[PDB]
């Protein structure tokens, strides 16, 4: 007589979660931002995903982009509305090195242009793993000699996001922050794993500092 | 509407509920 | 969360008779307790867990 | 005992009296330290309401 | 292996525990054709028909025996005692479960026997025993391996070999009984019906049943084995019925 | 020949009513707002609900968010459009302690991001009581000893709303006010109760100061 | 002419007494489809579903009114209170019978009203009233024709015209009620079902019902007529149910 | 349109009129 | 919707996929 609908894997994971945010200012040629895509830089979504060993899902991407006026000396700063470009560069593709780089032509790379004041941009991504499922944990190495990189980072080859101001700089600098939100959809999960107990320490491995199993009480009969 | 897919890709569909 | 309006009670264990052992057997023993939900269990109102937290992004 | 496996061990021995208490804890699966960090307690801390029987096994 | 559930209480025994059922009669509610009281009876069921555990006693090497008077022993047990206090008449059966566990290196044998109308004799021949000597409620009254002197004015003659009834103790097997031999068993279960000459009776003025546990073979063990061996008695009223609801009696 | 459609419980209650408003300024790390959700801090909706003892309804939530420019000393203040975040924290969940808190990741908590100049944000909420109906009155205590808290406040465990500016602060402070509007829908009501006569005094109890039953007239025959 | 029998207790009314039934709902046992507790409920029936008579109060010429909190008022009444003490959860209806007889030479009118969830206000605005002020068990708590001062830290604001709930006293007729007009009637009978937002509740922490008797027209008579006019309240639980049997609570 | 539910949850529906 | 051309010119149609 009580349904378990809200404890489904879908309902548990199909909620948008911030995975990273980056900043960039319009006052330099290096005024762009980059982020190597990964789900291990935030505690909450990482812990939710790491309840399982293997996952297979589609992804909904939503960006929240906000700007702030930086100090300036010009009288009467009056800036038009700002337009932003976010470009996805799959591994092996050319990467931008400056705001006015030729790589922003995005002839084949998927890119999104969005103007401030509108609804947040949003796009969908399919399951893009070379394997049959995403891996949350990998007890192995990248090299056949068992030297070098050990762990889950060997399987992270998902590419890089690049972000920049489209508008040319005006009479005052503008600093913008882009917040990236991941929402898994059509999720399939396998091999449940104990929830993470020790606090996370690093992005690329499972390193931890030992912590007690629970909080304590005075005696075995204390209520 | 009630349920109509607007896109040609399955990844575009809403969640499985 | 703890709320007196929804108190659930107490679980206690008591010696019914005694632990009785022969000679050359350790009288001190240990008991392991396991917990799990039954078939009628359910949960509601998803929320963020209070067990994981952060101060900066993990590098 | 929380930084070892002694946390899971419930002592028991031969007594010289009767009806002594072995252990006792509140039935607070999501808020009490005894049940907070088990599998059930960890699933519970992602939610706000719960309902159903709890299976306790002692070995 | 076998679990017996009454109300919200459960006990467990071996699948071949051989429960002894009284005189072959299972407890039952009073039938209309054999009832004399006219008011509607109170049948509390789950609230009263459940296992109550009395205080444990210690089986010592020189223990002579113990006894409990059945309705009195549960006079302070939950809602059963409350109904006893608030009703003039009552009838009930019982399920008596006696527990005594020991290692395979222990030895001893107990007689667990339920005696209807166990009228007891007094140490002073001209008197009758007082209520405190005849019953201790939850607390068990102890048999004695010696003979109580005649000086004592109102004590029970507690010589075991006569069992306080002027009979042969070895002949107590005529009453519903079970043997607890530590070599084979660790528990005894006797289900007894309501036995009386009247369909209902007052639960305070009349003790219908008496449970006796008498060690026929004394407990023994070698040095090193656990010396403390308790005996725990658990009793559940069965088909308890009440009549004549009025103000509560002081006793 | 005259219909009673407008005196239905639905029509009587299915009108949006302000239940609270909070303010927060972008000039500090403590520049966020919180509100423990309850329908007893405003006179009108409280009186409308308290015509009944038990209620069961769904809720439509609408927020009206406005901002005002605070005094500043910088010349030429030119601020971009502001984006706000409202996060719901169910009881037991971690709560933010600063604007840049990690809790704003909202991986599982429901949150809404809204930019100024657009239509007001709006969401629906089902009937979320642990009981079979909401309670407007509770003649009882929270503790089994009948000590401590007495009254309706024992049953209020609905959680907390948190509000903040998403944008980083610019060259001048901005103070924002968020107005919360409740609209019950699909309402069911039970046990009608006399309308509240004395003015409300406190949020968590029914305390009152005695007042006359009606206004007065000179004599029993005055018309 | 008309007699109502519950258990071993009987009350009598006129054949046209016009019993008022709650909100049109007769008390009934909790159905399985709307129950959440899993243990088997205790239904004592005849032992608890009977008429209990509380202490009588005197209707004086300056009387403002009286009130009783329903589950608390029967907390010390026979086996009903015992079951309340021994069970964690409980639900019950009531049959409230108010008796007040006077000669044809007397005059006066009373409002007998049953108020669900009668949360009361405190004389001190910053506090809530204490249990002793909110309820007196069998003893009746008295309304006051004056206003309680703010100095009193934990008293109930007992001004009659607001009825301790910050409402209009003349609007109390929305709750199930009956009028006792000495010219026509000498008794009132209100049958109320179990009203709550949950199928069962704790009988000590929550007072589901409140019975108020408020004289709208003061008692009056000429010199020579009997000056002592009592009001006697008799309440019978209906379909009382209990769950969660455990040890007895102290309160 | 006249009446079509756009959401999978009953709480999303408009008022009962 | 699923697939409906909103314009009278073929060049207005979406890609051939
Ligand atoms: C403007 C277009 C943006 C396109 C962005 C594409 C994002 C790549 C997809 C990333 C999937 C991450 C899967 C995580 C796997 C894991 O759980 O370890
Ligand atoms: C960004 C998401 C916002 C979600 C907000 C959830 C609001 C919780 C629901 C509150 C219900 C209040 C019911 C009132 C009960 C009463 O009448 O006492």
């Amino acid at each position: 007589y009580h349904s378990r609908s809200e404890s489904s894997i879908e309902n548990f994971l199909c909620r948008a979660a911030c995975v990273y945010y980056a900043t960039y200012t319009n006052n330099s040629e290096k005024g762009y931002a980059e982020w190597v895509i990964n789900t291990r830089q935030v505690a909450q979504l990482r812990r939710k995903l790491e309840l399982f060993t293997y996952l297979r899902f589609d992804l909904e991407l939503t960006f929240v982009i906000t700007s702030a006026q930086q100090p300036s000396t010009a009288t009467s700063v009056d800036a038009p509305v700002q337009t932003h470009q976010i470009m996805y560069v799959p591994p092996g593709g050319p990467v931008p090195t400056k705001v006015t780089d030729y790589a922003w032509q995005t002839s084949t790379n998927p890119s999104v242009f969005w103007t401030e004041g509108n609804a947040p941009p949003r796009m969908s991504i399919p399951f893009i793993s070379i394997g049959n499922a995403y891996s949350c944990f990998y007890d192995g190495w990248t090299q056949f000699s068992r030297n070098g990189v050990y762990g889950i980072n060997t399987l992270n080859n998902m590419g890089t996001l690049y972000m920049r101001h489209v508008n040319e700089a005006g009479q005052g600098p503008i600093k913008s922050t882009v917040r990236i939100y991941f929402k898994p959809k059509h999720v399939k999960a396998w091999v449940p794993r104990p929830p993470r107990l020790c606090q996370y320490e690093k992005q690329k491995n499972v390193n931890f500092t030992p912590t007690g199993v629970t909080t304590t009480r005075v005696g075995i009969t204390t209520t | 509407y009630t349920n109509i897919n607007y896109y040609k890709d399955a990844a575009s569909n809403s969640a499985n509920r | 969360v703890e709320d007196e309006y929804t108190a659930a009670g107490y679980i206690t264990c008591w010696y019914q008779t005694n632990i009785v052992v022969p000679a050359d057997v350790q009288s001190s023993c240990d008991i392991l307790c396991f917990v799990s939900a039954c078939n009628d269990f359910s949960v509601r109102m998803l929320k963020d867990t209070p067990f994981i937290r952060q101060d900066t992004f993990y590098q | 005992n929380v930084n070892s496996l002694k946390a899971y061990q419930i002592p028991v021995q031969s007594n010289s009296d009767n009806g002594k208490q072995v252990f006792g804890f509140p039935l607070q699966p999501g808020a009490n330290g005894v049940l907070n960090r088990t599998l059930l307690g960890e699933i519970l801390n992602y939610y706000t309401h719960w309902s159903g029987s709890i299976k306790l096994t002692f070995m | 292996v076998r679990s017996i559930t009454l109300g919200n209480s459960t006990i467990t025994t071996q699948e071949c525990a051989n429960v002894v059922v009284g005189y072959g009669v299972w407890p039952e509610y009073l039938k209309d054709n054999e009832a004399t009281a006219e008011d509607q009876p109170t049948q509390p069921d789950v609230a009263t028909c459940r296992f109550y555990t009395l205080e444990s006693v210690q089986w010592m090497k020189n223990s002579a025996g113990w006894w409990w008077k059945l309705p009195d022993a549960l006079s302070q047990m939950g809602l059963f005692g409350q109904n006893m206090q608030y009703h003039y008449l009552g009838r009930t059966g019982y399920t008596i479960h006696v527990q005594c566990n020991a290692s395979k290196f222990h030895q001893g044998c107990l007689l667990v026997v339920c005696v209807p109308e166990a009228e007891m004799g007094c140490s002073n021949l001209n008197n009758t025993p007082e209520f405190a000597e005849l019953s201790g409620g939850d607390t068990a009254r102890m048999f004695t391996d010696t003979q109580i002197g005649e000086t004592n004015s109102k004590k029970v003659q507690t010589a075991v070999w006569n069992a306080g009834m002027g009979v042969g103790v070895g002949n107590l097997t005529i009453y519903p009984h079970q043997w607890i031999n530590l070599r084979t068993n660790n528990s005894a279960t006797i289900v007894m019906p309501y036995i009386n000459s009247v369909p209902m009776d007052n639960m305070f003025r009349h003790n219908n049943l008496t449970l006796m546990i008498i060690p026929f073979v004394p407990l023994n063990y070698s040095e090193g084995s656990s010396p403390y061996v308790p005996i725990t008695v658990t009793i559940a009223p069965m088909c308890a019925e009440y009549n004549g609801l009025r103000l509560a009696s002081s006793q």
